């Protein structure tokens, strides 16, 4: 149904800025770092892939994290549990059924007890003050897709690998708002696979320009540059898959005019 | 919790039990739902929250507030007179005057309009969900089974009398259009004070609607022939005419209710676009009269 979708996408643009962490939290956590924040997220990504949950998912739990991580000073060794609550929770908000607790405590490898994770789950929830529903960048690539003139999933695949990327590196990422990275990543899927940029109805809708995206674009190219150098390669492996067309062996270019 | 005094039971299914409650220091009146709580917070009441949070509207009834203790889970909610379906009984002699169906329809389609363009789908729309004022208002409530579709919500859940026909041939995804179809049925219900289509079963309820409004077809419907729960065999129902199956409305009514019960949820009616359907035109705001 088309009637409701600019209603929405304004509302989405509004709630991203009450939903966003704080930029310059991990110099303020001082047992914690960005590397230590990339590990986790990473296993996230493949404790998605094992347990078969959506991309949203993920993306949402990681959102609970920067937030929470906002507000409580966390130490190395709990880091995992905040980690493992936030996935908890995100699959009660979104998969059709979540997986039960138990599972949960299995993935942590038995670093925690069933009644430490919903403790955890009890605090975020108090910290977040229940505010679960975030925009994401997977919400807003959503939206963009619609405006593809036609429909091509290696674009689509490729837009939510370049996203899903940019959950792993709170430097630089965290500057960005989730309408900001889904401008880039669709911007650049686009013209990594068909050649063109991003379209003069998404600069209508959005207000963005290809210009005031160049900045996150920039950072993204050398993200997606630089992949298979990178630390964690959950999510490549995970677009390895015909699932996703394969999308994260695909060349990047060298420049983007 | 201590400020509370439990008046009655208003309430009780799986989640816990329902209570009229007062407050004990403002006398405000408000109806508690109590959640029991080795599996955490439950997955609805997570989503009733941080959906209900974001909805404030007149036509959306109000989550006051959330008292997480260690062990238990309150929902606070504004509290109304009754449901719909206890009012339609009520008004079974009489009936319910053709204003006051066309103010609650109104009123409905706006709170629905406000969830949709807050991406959020209610999935549950039935009498007992709506809740009614001495003063004349109607809003949505038991927002157990919401859904945010900031990506599409896939299908799994509604009582079946007024579940959409997409969900029953076994669509992938929802889509507001199965929130309209509810309404429909719920304005059909309040004009002839018979349930629409009371169907027995899945297939029942198909039937119930195919024998009213026609076994949609390719060119009615395109992609319908092609769904997961389509059969060949099903049987080939003429079209009814709505004067016949609505006889008390108007052509405006006739025009508003074939638009929210289309067969493509494409070309369903929204609730925005119904709102400008010329059947609101002397639209008022009628008293009901509650027993
Ligand atoms: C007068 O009878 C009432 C009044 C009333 N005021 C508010 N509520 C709500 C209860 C509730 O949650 C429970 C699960 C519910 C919802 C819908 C229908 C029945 C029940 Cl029990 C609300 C919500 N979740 O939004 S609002 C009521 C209920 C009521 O009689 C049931």
């Amino acid at each position: 149904v088309p009637d409701y979708h600019e209603d929405i996408h304004t509302y989405l643009r509004e709630m991203e800025v009450k939903c966003k962490p704080k930029v310059g939290y991990m110099k303020k956590q001082p047992d914690i770092t960005n590397s230590m924040r990339a590990i986790l997220v990473d296993w996230l990504v493949e404790v998605g892939e094992e347990y078969k949950l959506q991309n949203e998912t993920l993306h949402l739990a990681v959102n609970y994290i920067d937030r929470f991580l906002s507000s409580m000073s966390v130490l190395r060794g709990k880091l995992q549990l905040v980690g493992t609550a936030a996935m908890l929770l995100a699959s009660k908000f979104e998969e059709i059924y979540p997986p039960e607790v138990a599972e949960f405590v299995y993935i942590t490898d038995d670093t925690y007890t069933k009644k430490q994770v919903l403790r955890m789950e009890h605090l975020v929830l108090k910290v977040l003050t229940f505010d679960l529903a975030a925009p994401t960048v997977n919400q807003f690539l959503t939206q963009y897709f619609l405006h593809q003139q036609p429909a091509n999933c290696k674009v689509e695949s490729l837009a939510m690998f370049l996203g899903e990327l940019s959950l792993i590196d709170a430097d630089p990422y965290l500057k960005y708002l989730p309408s900001v990275i889904a401008g880039a990543a669709f911007h650049l899927a686009l013209y990594t696979v068909t050649g063109q940029s991003w379209p003069e109805s998404l600069i209508r809708k959005t207000g963005y320009t290809l210009e005031s995206l160049k900045p996150c674009l920039m950072d993204l190219h050398q993200t997606y540059l630089k992949a298979p150098q990178h630390a964690q390669q959950s999510i490549r492996e995970k677009y390895k898959n015909s699932k996703y067309h394969g999308v994260s062996l695909l060349n990047p270019p060298e420049t983007l005019n | 919790m201590e400020n509370f005094q439990k008046v009655e039971k208003i309430g009780e299914g799986t989640y816990g039990v329902v209570y009229k409650a007062r407050n004990k220091l403002t006398g405000e009146v408000v109806a508690l739902k109590k959640i029991r709580l080795t599996e955490g917070v439950p997955s609805t009441a997570i989503r009733e929250i941080s959906l209900l949070k974001e909805l404030n509207h007149p036509n959306i009834v109000k989550l006051l507030d959330v008292i997480h203790t260690e062990n238990k889970l309150y929902l606070v909610f504004e509290f109304l007179h009754q449901d719909l379906k206890k009012f339609m009984d009520a008004s079974a002699l009489t009936g319910i005057p053709l204003p006051l169906i066309k103010s609650y329809l109104f009123q409905l389609l706006q709170g629905l309009a406000f969830c949709h363009s807050h991406r959020v789908l209610h999935r549950d729309l039935k009498p007992q969900n709506l809740l009614i004022n001495t003063e004349g208002a109607i809003k949505l409530a038991d927002f157990g089974l919401a859904r945010a579709f900031g990506v599409p919500v896939r299908t799994y859940v509604v009582t079946l009398w007024y579940r959409a026909p997409e969900i029953l041939l076994g669509c992938k995804y929802y889509s507001t259009a199965v929130d309209i179809w509810s309404l429909g049925c719920i304005f059909a219900e309040m004009v002839t004070r018979r349930a629409l289509f009371p169907g027995d079963s899945e297939i029942d309820q198909l039937f119930r609607i195919f024998r009213t409004l026609g076994t949609p077809d390719e060119v009615v419907w395109p992609g319908v022939t092609s769904m997961p729960d389509y059969k060949p065999s099903f049987p080939k129902w003429a079209r009814q005419d709505f004067s016949k199956v609505v006889p008390p409305l108007d052509e405006d009514g006739r025009s508003l209710l074939s638009q929210m019960l289309h067969y493509d949820p494409n070309k369903r009616i929204s609730a925005k676009a119904a709102l400008a359907h010329p059947f609101f035109q002397d639209v008022t705001k009628p008293v009901p009269h509650l027993r």
